């Protein structure tokens, strides 16, 4: 099956200061969050679904003995895609830069303020790849949202 | 598959309904055809599928049934409804007709 | 839409017989031709079906070799021929129009019957 | 009969799950205590929550039952799916079985983080739709025993319509929360 | 009766190595059968007192019959036979003796 | 593992009187049906695939002892998405209206006859929610229908 | 889960002479490969993913003792969709033409040279179906691709 | 050669599965009785359907086989996947095995809804694409034994081309239809 | 597209050598510069690679600290500076355009070689 | 990685083909480069990748091989083909060069 969890709340998603390290609250618009409901291979979307599920479970369900392993084992497949982390594992095996789901990068429109869907930062030698070695990728990202700006 | 028509003769006066039965050797899901042949004329397609009439066919003829058992009913048999009726399955090759029935 | 079966004729048994049905009023390529045989006083008997689009033949179990069916798209005709006429080969032959059965990866089979028939051709030995 | 946007009318439909027999088991609830899962128009399993037990021995003759192929294979498959789906089952002494003569009769002792919690989770995941009456989760109930027996088909459930959702749900999470009892499996 | 039948011949796997005894004046009698594995088959009449083993490394099979008696005197043959069970006319023939 | 069952038949799907209680034949057009082959989070599509599979199994195959649990066990994941009912179970746990699979609602065009894809009727406290409490969702569905009509 | 393997490399995919029997190299453009990253019910996409995984594993990993069942067991779900072959098995059971993933057919533009995404050939009676029995599918594919190229 | 709408030409291609022989097992059929599952370009398993058995005892002894790590791990994994995929298996005496010396030899003794049906269904899924010549489902065959043994690689795929589809198919359905034989698994 | 490496310098051992090449005919920011040293009579040796875009440097194992690389986008120049000279430091120095290696999440690494070269600078001590 | 050129000298006359070999310490998948250096000029790129030819390079120069063994073949030998040919890997850092083979 596929994930079925839907992100809570105009139409965007805002990560609070607790979900990030050394950062304040950060909001993403509807045009970027809406891609999280159709893409099957977005790492940031899976992690954001995990954070949303954690927040809702804390807010609504009671906390006692912190033995919530049953809850996460029950609904692990409704939040993330296991084949994504499997693909990252294979890429790590083959000596190729991979993603451990820690750091992400995105493009800001300086004046408008609209942003793109964050993509995770690749890692090699246990160190982050530097912006030149995936600069082309960034270029592509810009072009994509430029097309999104056309309509 | 071989299909048979049990009655094979319906001597009924005009005015009342008539019922014809078709039974197939194996499963033929809603893939049956009922044809009408006037004396000396070529057969014409009356019913295609289980219960679907061909274009230009009056609503007197009604098909029903499925699987192995099928029925064809004529409500108000008119003067031109006296003909030989044939049953053909087309669910699998080769196509097989029935022995026919003489409705007078 | 009608199909004409080139009249009728008789011949001495032991020779070959040829009968052709010419279609009109519709695209001859889309629909294939099925052949039905009716003995005098008996029920209809199926012989074969040839798809005009590439001329693909499916024959009856007991009619292989004895019966040969071909199609000609240039003049929109379907021809049938029998090698060895016999006493039981005296019958009436009918040319019927049948759409080829359709199968697809995403879908279910759509089978078809003989919609339009043609006036028969009688053959007596 | 309100009209939405001046051009659209709201209409509803209800699905008939009872025609889904012969291909899927159908589960539905009669009242607080009795619940049923039916296979075909012939057989089914009745699940009851009771303070009265029917089995006193702490036996489960599973190997012997398999040796004498007398039970219904569909019902045995259903009970196997139910048992395997229990999360963190470690008290084997709390489950008693009786399979003599081809019948099947299972009794779960419910007397948190205990066996009763997991049994109730699996139960209300099976009989999903009407089992919410007897309610992170940490499920606790006043009942002491859960009894599963076999029964003939009857117009039993009147609190909730039949539905194959519960069985189709516990089908996925079958061997997912089982503890290891031996080094080699 | 510790009687071994060492054969080199063709391959040792896929054949049934049987023993057949014929008492004087009577017909033949199959008394055992061995595959290249440890599987075995025996004559029910004398199964309780016969035992046949096989050694694949040396490519041989040996029969042993306890409680020797003059009533058991006969002529003994070790034979190779092949059984076919993949199609209809299933057939078994004792290939060589 | 995404489902792969395709619905039979211009281009729509018709629920016969047997699959519906207290209702006659119902039919949905090609546009509504086409959404069932692309989206992974529709309960009506899952149940419709289940009904189609049941009909095809009855017609194509034989019957014996009605012990066909093996067939559904083999093909359970080719028809429905288990994470959908898992998400409904989570919503039920958190004290929120969930998707009881019984009732559905849809919007009918008064004159054209066009019909939106049915959505399941939410239940809470063991009673059906009343449309005064999800009128916003109905308005959103009407807006989407109008937007689709524009193109 | 859902497959996450992305096909290698402008943007198209080229099958070498080794991947085909009695055939030379064959290239498919980006407009057809892009469908393989979104669709869930295409035989050729899963087979292309399998071939690409095999090639990458051969190139970027060593070989010893031929005990590579571990790798394919780990990465089977990230390349293919199991429910697709389940659907093929079900269609085989019900006496309907199916596909064993051997033969494929596609449409070529004689002048432009642009090709459609290949659809796998159907087998009935253990024999390949003749072209006349799925011609309507070919016409539908041609119509869809002409519509795509029109825009 | 037909030209669709006078502008498009129909073309076909055929894949070569044999090039996947370092990564995936390849299954094919020789005739009605012989089928093969090749691993690498050295190893393979031979599947046969016979009136003639090769094991006469009832000893499928596995703890000793695991203790003596002499078998091929790939072949052992394949046969474990095959055995686990059998639905509703409860007659343990119908399976015999011989693993002495590092070889693996398995015999399923097939003499409705019986062990033969499940074994034949698993075999049909394993040898998919060429096993239909040896045919709800209720699969019944004239053969009495199913035998799995060792083979070295050889050109055996003369009725159906090699394909990794069957093995990749029974990977998903591995422990989905197994009966419970113990309370604490 | 060519590169000019500013003549040939001769200096006494122990001094610092500052050799620069200016690239004209392409966008200087996209491609980095790789430095290669060829001893007289021996083969080529790799010194390091500096990406002009944000000036990211990767040095050789043995040349770390001994030699530095700098870039100037305003002048479209790339310069190499050697701290101390030695009798074995006499060689010919080449600077070659090289596209940075590209990695992506949905893709495979794309590695590049030295496309074009500039005429060498002979440094003799 | 350290890669070496085995022949290191081919005193081949003009007209016939010449073959050069390169061997890598570890796996380098189709990430090799062949450069030509005439005596007194900077090296120029002949082959990049497995066998792809640089722009303007005549078809006589052709690369082949993948993994560890690589081969460069010159079909027709002209006067200016006599130079020093170098083999480079760029599958990882630092880049490595071969000892070179003198064509005379
Ligand atoms: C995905 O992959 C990336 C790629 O590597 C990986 O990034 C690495 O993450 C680790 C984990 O955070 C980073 O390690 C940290 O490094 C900082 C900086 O270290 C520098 O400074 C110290 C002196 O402070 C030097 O000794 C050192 O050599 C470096 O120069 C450390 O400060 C971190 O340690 C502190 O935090 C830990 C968190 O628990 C503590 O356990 C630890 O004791 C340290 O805390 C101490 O100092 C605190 C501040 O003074 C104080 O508050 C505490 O009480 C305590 O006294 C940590 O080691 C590493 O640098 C990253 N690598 C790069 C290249 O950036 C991701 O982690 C990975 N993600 C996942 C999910 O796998
Ligand atoms: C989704 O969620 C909804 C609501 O939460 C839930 O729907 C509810 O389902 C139950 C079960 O079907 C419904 O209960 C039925 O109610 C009717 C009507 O209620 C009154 O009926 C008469 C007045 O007409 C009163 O006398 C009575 O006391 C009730 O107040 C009942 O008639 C139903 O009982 C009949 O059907 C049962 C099942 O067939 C039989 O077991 C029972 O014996 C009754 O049958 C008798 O009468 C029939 C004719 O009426 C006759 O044909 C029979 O032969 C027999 O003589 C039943 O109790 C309830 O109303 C639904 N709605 C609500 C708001 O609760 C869904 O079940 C849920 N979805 C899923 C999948 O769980
Ligand atoms: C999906 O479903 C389809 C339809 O069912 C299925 O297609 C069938 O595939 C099989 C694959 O094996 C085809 O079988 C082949 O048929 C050819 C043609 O046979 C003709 O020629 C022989 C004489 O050689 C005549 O006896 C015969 O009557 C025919 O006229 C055979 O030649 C093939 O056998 C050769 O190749 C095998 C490969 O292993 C060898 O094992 C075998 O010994 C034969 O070798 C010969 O040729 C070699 C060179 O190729 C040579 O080196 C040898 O020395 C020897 O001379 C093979 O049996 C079958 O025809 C297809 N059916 C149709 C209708 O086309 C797909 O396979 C299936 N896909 C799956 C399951 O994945
Ligand atoms: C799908 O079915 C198509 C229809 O095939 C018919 O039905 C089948 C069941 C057979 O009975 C077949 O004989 C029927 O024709 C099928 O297309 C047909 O395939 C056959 C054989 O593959 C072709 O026959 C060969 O034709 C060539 C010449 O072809 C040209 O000329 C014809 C006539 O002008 C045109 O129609 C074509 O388009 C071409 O322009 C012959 O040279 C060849 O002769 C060889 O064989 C004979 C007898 O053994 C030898 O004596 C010779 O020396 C040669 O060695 C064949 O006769 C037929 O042309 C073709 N028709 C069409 C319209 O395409 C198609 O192959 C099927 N698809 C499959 C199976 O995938
Ligand atoms: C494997 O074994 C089965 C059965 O084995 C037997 O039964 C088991 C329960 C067990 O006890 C075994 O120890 C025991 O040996 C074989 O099953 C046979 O199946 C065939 C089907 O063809 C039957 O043969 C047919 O029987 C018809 C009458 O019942 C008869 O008319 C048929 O004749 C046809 O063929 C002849 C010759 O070509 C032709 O001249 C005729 O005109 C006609 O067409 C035909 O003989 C057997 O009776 C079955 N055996 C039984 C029931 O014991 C199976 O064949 C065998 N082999 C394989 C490969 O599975
Ligand atoms: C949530 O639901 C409970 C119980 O709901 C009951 O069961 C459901 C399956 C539906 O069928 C409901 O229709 C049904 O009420 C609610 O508690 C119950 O509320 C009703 C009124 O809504 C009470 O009925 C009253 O009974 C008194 C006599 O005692 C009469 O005088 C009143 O006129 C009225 O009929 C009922 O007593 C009460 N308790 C029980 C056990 O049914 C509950 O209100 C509802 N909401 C919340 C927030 O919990
Ligand atoms: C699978 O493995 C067993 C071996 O394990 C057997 O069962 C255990 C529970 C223990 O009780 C072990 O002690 C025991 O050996 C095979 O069964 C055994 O085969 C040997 C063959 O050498 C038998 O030994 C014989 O024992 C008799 C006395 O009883 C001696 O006179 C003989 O000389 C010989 O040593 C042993 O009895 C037998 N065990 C049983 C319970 O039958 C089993 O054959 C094997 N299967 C395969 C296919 O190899
Ligand atoms: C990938 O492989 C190694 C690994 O890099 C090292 O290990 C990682 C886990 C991280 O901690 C890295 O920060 C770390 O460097 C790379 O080799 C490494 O190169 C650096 C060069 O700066 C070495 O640092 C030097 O060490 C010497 C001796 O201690 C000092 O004198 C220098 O001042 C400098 O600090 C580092 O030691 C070395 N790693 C090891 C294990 O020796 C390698 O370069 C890298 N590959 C690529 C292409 O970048
Ligand atoms: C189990 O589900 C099946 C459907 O899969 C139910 O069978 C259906 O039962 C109804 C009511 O008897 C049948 O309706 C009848 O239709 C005929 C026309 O075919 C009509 O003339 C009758 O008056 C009646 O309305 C329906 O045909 C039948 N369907 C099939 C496929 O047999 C069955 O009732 C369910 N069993 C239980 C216990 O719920
Ligand atoms: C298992 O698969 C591998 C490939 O996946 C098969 O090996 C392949 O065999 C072919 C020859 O049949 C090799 O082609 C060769 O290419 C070189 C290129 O220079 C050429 O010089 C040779 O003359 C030959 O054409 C191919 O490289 C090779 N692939 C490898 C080794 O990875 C192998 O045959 C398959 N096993 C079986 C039993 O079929
Ligand atoms: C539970 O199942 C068992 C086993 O099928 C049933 O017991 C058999 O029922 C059949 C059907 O009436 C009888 O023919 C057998 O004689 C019964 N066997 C025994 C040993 O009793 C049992 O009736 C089922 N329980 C219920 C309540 O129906
Ligand atoms: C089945 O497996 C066994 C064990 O791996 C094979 O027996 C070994 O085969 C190797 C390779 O030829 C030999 O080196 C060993 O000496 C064999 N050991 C024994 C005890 O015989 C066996 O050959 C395989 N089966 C077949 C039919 O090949």
């Amino acid at each position: 099956g596929t994930f079925t969890w839907t992100l809570s709340d105009p139409g965007g998603y805002c990560l609070t200061r607790w979900m990030l390290i050394e950062a304040e609250l950060k909001c993403f618009g509807n045009t970027a969050v809406a891609k999280c409901n159709e893409k099957h291979d977005e790492e940031f979307c899976d992690m954001l679904r995990l954070f949303d599920f954690n927040k809702q479970a804390i807010q609504r369900l009671k906390a006692e003995a912190q033995t919530s392993i049953q809850l996460i084992n029950k609904a692990v497949n409704a939040l993330i895609n296991d084949q994504l982390i499997m693909k990252n594992h294979l890429r790590d095996i083959m000596g190729i830069p991979y993603c451990n789901y820690s750091k992400y990068w995105y493009l800001n429109h300086t004046t408008t303020g609209r942003t793109s869907l964050p993509k995770c930062w690749l890692v090699s030698n246990g160190s982050y790849l530097n912006e030149t070695h995936f600069s082309d990728d960034i270029e592509q990202q810009a072009d994509n949202m430029i097309t999104e700006m056309l309509q | 598959t071989t299909l048979t028509q049990s009655p094979a003769t319906l001597s009924v006066s005009p005015g009342e309904t008539a019922t014809l039965s078709c039974r197939a050797s194996q499963n033929v899901i809603n893939n049956l055809a009922w044809y009408q042949q006037k004396p000396g004329q070529a057969p014409r397609l009356l019913i295609y599928g289980a219960s679907t009439r061909a274009t230009g066919i009056p609503a007197r003829f009604s098909g029903s049934g499925s699987g192995t058992e099928f029925t064809l009913t004529i409500s108000s048999m008119q003067s031109e409804d006296f003909a030989v009726y044939y049953c053909q399955q087309y669910n699998d090759w080769p196509r097989s007709f029935g022995q026919g029935t003489r409705l007078d | 839409v009608q199909l004409v079966q080139s009249g009728a004729e008789v011949k001495k048994p032991g020779a070959s017989v040829k009968v052709s049905c010419k279609a009109s009023g519709y695209t001859f390529t889309k629909y294939g031709i099925s052949w039905v045989r009716q003995a005098p006083g008996q029920g209809l008997e199926w012989m074969g079906w040839i798809s005009a689009f590439n001329g693909y033949t499916r024959y009856g179990q007991r009619f292989q070799g004895k019966v040969t069916m071909t199609t000609d798209t240039s003049t929109n005709t379907a021809s049938l021929e029998v090698r060895t006429l016999t006493s039981n080969d005296t019958a009436v032959y009918y040319c019927a129009r049948q759409y080829p059965d359709q199968y697809s990866s995403s879908g279910w089979p759509r089978l078809f019957a003989m919609d339009v028939w043609g006036q028969g051709t009688t053959v007596t030995v | 009969t309100s009209l939405y946007k001046g051009v659209y009318e709201l209409q509803t439909l209800e699905l008939n799950m009872e025609t889904l027999n012969m291909t899927m088991p159908l589960s539905c609830t009669k009242n607080n205590s009795h619940h049923y899962i039916m296979v075909g128009n012939e057989t089914g399993l009745e699940l009851t929550l009771t303070n009265t037990s029917i089995i006193n021995h702490k036996f489960c003759n599973l190997s012997d039952a398999h040796k004498k192929n007398l039970y219904d294979h569909a019902l045995m498959s259903i009970i196997s799916t139910f048992h395997l789906s229990i999360p963190n089952f470690n008290q084997y002494e709390a489950m008693s079985c009786d399979f003599n003569g081809g019948k099947i009769s299972v009794q779960y002792n419910l007397s948190c983080g205990t066996v009763a919690n997991g049994v109730l989770q699996t139960f209300m995941r099976m009989a999903w739709g009407g089992s919410y009456i007897a309610l992170w989760d940490c499920i606790m109930t006043s009942y002491q025993y859960l009894i599963i027996q076999n029964t003939t088909w009857e117009d039993h459930c009147q609190f909730s319509r039949p539905s194959p959702i519960g069985y189709l749900g516990l089908l996925s999470q079958r061997t997912r929360d089982i503890y290891i009892s031996r080094r080699l499996l | 009766l510790s009687l071994s039948c060492t054969v080199d011949g063709e391959s040792f796997n896929g054949f049934f190595w049987t023993w057949i005894r014929q008492p004087p004046g009577k017909g033949l009698e199959w008394i055992g059968e061995i595959n290249h594995l440890a599987s075995t088959g025996y004559n029910p009449s004398l199964k309780s007192r016969v035992t046949i083993s096989v050694d694949t490394s040396k490519n041989q099979f040996s029969l042993k019959l306890t409680s020797v008696t003059a009533a058991d005197t006969a002529v003994y043959y070790c034979a190779r036979g092949y059984s076919y069970g993949f199609a209809w006319p299933n057939y078994h023939y004792l290939d060589v003796w």
